[PDB]
């Protein structure tokens, strides 16, 4: 809106602004390595208890090697969001006299 | 009108249900579940090993229609590939016990040399240190500790003094690969090696198998030369070099590619080419040939070279170790 | 097994050049590193081939063998989706290249730097100020002949 | 995967022809087409090598370099059962060839175009007015030696 004035100045019309904004994409990738022997003997059943101890060690290994990837993905989330905040952050001395 | 000469309708559903499913990929993970049997479908590498009992073999799936063992009976066999997995081809050799030193690092590459006699039943093979003794760090000392009486090697090659002159010693040797199993007998040792595929232990207590090279023979081609590309596979090469001291045997690793590798071979051996070509030896028609190159196979790039000590009879030698090697022998190419 | 390549653009590409990159759909290009995520600078044959520099085709033809090869699948303003070539996998490929030499089973396909022209094989990206040099692929005897002509 | 090649014929084979191919039950043939059903005119070297034609070496070598190989499994009345050659697959080969050569473990088998006699190479099928011509298979050192010596 505008405010009328008694002066001879010509009137500014009704003013309309249209602003367009779009998404920005982010891709996040982790790599994990799994040994042959663990993934093989996971399918193998325990015949004797020392093979059962190797089995439980195997499933502990693969469980930790999966938690590593998922936790690193959460760190990817927080790293990308903090980077997006820092990409649109002008410094103080520029912004203060613009305020 | 319902003649139905084709047997397709209501039968072929049952066959397409078996012949259809692809091996799984791109399965999604939810943090709430975080660990399910559906994950374990992809996690399992689905091994091939024996419990020596009939029902357990039916369970494990060694009695598979394909090359690679598939458990599941009729429910098994739908894998339709395993990223192009290949079973390893095994080579069976029968050697005199004097040519082959009984203590061995289980991963050293072997080389077969042919013998002249017709309709034989036995053949020779070699290790690189046997080759160094026959050609004539602490490499020589370690070789002298591993081997005594070179005469027992010298009878196996009755042409060596002539072969090093007629420059034909390289093409008789065909590279084979690392060991898998050794069986000790006093008269005749039983040796089993691996060719063309994964280097895999057949020993039922499972172990990770690595090819080992003596560090004096090996020179890293990538090291002394110079966002470059890195392809996932580098290759290993043998080079057998005719020098005035004698024939010499070396190993090279690079990921560069063949026409590059020939140039880096040439600028590597340029001082030796200068010396051997020098004045000691003028010329003769057979003498022109100088070196031979063969590829031993692809190795995982960025893994690198694992340096370890080799201890025998109270002596140590520095040895490089190579993980996850893939075997693929090529022919011999002449370099000069 | 699941060869998957997605390459992220830092800024959205212009409304003109998205159409040109859609015209380049279904084409082999070599990439730098064998990873699911790649920056656009590693992608394509752009960085070694400069307009300012005198072209060394032997340097290019060395560089391309060092790279692993790939095929473009999906063009968007945000990212480029490409599948990759493993040595032991069989792929469907479509000949969309502008010179159009007829292909037969008689020759193995060989991949060369764009010996013919400079500008038409390449697409500039002023949104992310980098250039994509697509390689030119040709059958075997034409490739042998052109290498002979150059030397 | 599953490989199958079955060649049917136009006319039934004579009894004499049956034992002729029974002598050659396990051996190698180049196969022109790749489908499971295929006629006799694509399974030999009769298309490239013919009695009326003046035979050539280099066109034959180009054809053997560009073709698909297969190994016979079973010969019956009118049905030929071949199994395809695929890269990265184990096979078993019996050594039935008229010029005789000793084979050894850990050697290199090379297929060369058969240079020796017609009676050394082919089996005539008078039932269907055709011939089958077999690529001479030789170890690679002797494959160099014979070639350079007759040259």
């Amino acid at each position: 809106p505008t405010i009328a004035h008694g002066d001879g100045r010509r009137p500014s019309k009704q003013r309309t602004f249209i602003v367009v904004k779009n998404c920005h994409k982010h891709h996040i990738s982790t790599e994990m390595e799994l040994s042959m022997l663990d993934l093989e003997i996971l399918h193998s059943i325990p015949e004797t208890p020392v093979e059962y101890a190797e089995y439980v060690g195997a499933v502990k290994t693969v469980a930790s090697a999966l938690q590593f990837g998922v936790d690193a993905l959460e760190r990817g989330l927080i790293n990308t969001v903090l980077s997006v905040k820092l990409r649109h952050a002008p410094p103080m001395f520029i912004l203060q006299t613009l305020a | 009108m319902k003649v139905q000469g084709s047997v397709d309708r209501r039968r072929l559903q049952r066959r397409i249900a078996g012949l259809l499913p692809p091996p799984a990929r791109r399965l999604n993970i939810s943090r709430g579940s975080e660990f399910t049997r559906d994950v374990r479908g992809l996690v399992e590498e689905h091994a091939q090993a024996s419990s020596l009992s009939a029902a357990a073999v039916w369970r494990a799936g060694l009695l598979a229609p394909g090359e690679v063992a598939v458990a599941g009976g009729g429910s098994g066999g739908g894998s339709f590939s395993w990223s192009g997995w290949r079973p390893p081809v095994f080579g069976d050799f029968l050697i005199h016990a004097s040519s082959f030193n009984n203590a061995e690092a289980t991963g050293t590459p072997l080389f077969q040399f042919k013998q002249s006699d017709p309709f034989s039943g036995v053949d020779a093979v070699f290790t690189p240190l046997s080759l160094f003794i026959l050609m004539n760090g602490g490499l020589t000392r370690m070789a002298n500790l591993l081997y005594d009486s070179p005469a027992t090697l010298a009878d196996l090659v009755p042409d060596f003094g002539r072969l090093v002159a007629d420059r034909r010693f390289h093409n008789f040797i065909t590279p084979v690969g690392p060991l898998v199993e050794n069986i000790k007998s006093t008269y005749l040792n039983k040796i089993t090696t691996v060719v063309h595929g994964p280097v895999v232990s057949k020993a039922i207590p499972r172990s990770t198998v690595k090819v080992t090279v003596p560090q004096e023979a090996f020179v890293d081609l990538d090291a002394w030369l110079s966002l470059q590309p890195c392809p996932a596979d580098a290759r290993l090469y043998v080079a057998l070099t005719y020098e005035e001291a004698g024939p010499r045997f070396t190993f090279f690793q690079s990921s560069r590619g063949h026409c590059q590798i020939m140039n880096i071979l040439r600028i590597y051996y340029s001082p030796s080419i200068m010396h051997r070509y020098a004045v000691v030896q003028p010329l003769h028609i057979e003498e022109l040939t100088f070196g031979a190159v063969a590829c031993l196979g692809t190795f995982s790039a960025t893994d690198g070279w694992r340096r370890s000590a080799f201890n025998y009879r109270g002596s140590s030698l520095p040895v490089v170790e190579i993980d996850s090697f893939y075997s693929n022998v090529s022919d011999w190419e002449v370099i000069l | 097994m699941d060869l998957k390549v997605v390459v992220s653009l830092s800024s959205r590409l212009y409304t003109d050049e998205i159409a040109k990159m859609q015209q380049r759909i279904g084409c082999i290009l070599p990439l730098a590193s064998t990873h699911g995520t790649q920056n656009v600078q590693g992608l394509g044959l752009g960085q070694v081939y400069s307009l300012e520099t005198v072209p060394d085709y032997v340097s290019m033809y060395n560089y391309l063998s060092d790279c692993t090869l790939a095929v473009l699948d999906e063009v968007s303003v945000d990212s480029l989706i490409l599948t990759k070539i493993v040595p032991g996998q069989t792929y469907a490929i479509k000949n969309k290249y502008q010179p159009f030499f007829q292909w037969h089973g008689t020759g193995s396909l060989s991949v060369m730097p764009p010996v013919f022209g400079r500008e038409h094989a390449t697409v500039k990206l002023e949104s992310n100020d980098v250039d994509i040099v697509f390689p030119m692929v040709l059958p075997t005897p034409i490739a042998e002949e052109v290498l002979q002509k150059i030397l």
